[PDB]
């Protein structure tokens, strides 16, 4: 926690899941500003595209 | 790194420790041990073997490529593109 790095791997793994839920939440965050862009025609398909 | 530099990296940047504190988009990287408005769960006290120092861009989770937090209210964090080995 502060002086020990015990169980770091597990905490790190969970942090990865945290970043995933956060970064992907940011997508929705942006979509909150303008829903037209988000759900209607092009922007979603473009912005997202393909990563994996 | 500079205008004229063809340095060779290992491949995934996972084992790379450069003095890069900026993103490709001009955005300044947030300091690791500094508690910025952008909360971070990656405490260096739990990762002393990851060389979490200053505000350099590194790969602490062994991700596809290195990444760092940003001191910009619109971008919590971003990935860093570093030359990969083709040989």
């Amino acid at each position: 926690g502060s002086v020990e790095k015990l169980t770091a791997d597990a905490e790190l793994q969970r942090l990865k899941n945290e970043r995933h839920e956060e970064a992907e939440l940011e997508r929705l965050k942006s979509e909150a500003a303008d829903h037209d862009k988000k759900e209607a025609e092009r922007k979603a398909l473009e912005d997202k595209l393909a990563d994996y | 790194y500079v205008e004229f530099s063809e340095e060779c990296m290992h491949g995934s940047g996972e084992n790379y420790d450069g003095k890069i504190s900026k993103t490709m988009s001009g955005l300044e990287c947030q300091a690791w041990d500094s508690q910025s408005p952008h909360a971070h769960g990656y405490i260096p006290s739990k990762f002393p073997n990851k060389n979490l120092k200053k505000n350099y861009c590194r790969n602490p989770d062994r991700d596809l490529r290195p990444w760092c937090f940003t001191t910009d209210p619109n971008k919590r964090w971003e990935y860093c593109d570093i030359p990969r080995c083709a040989a």
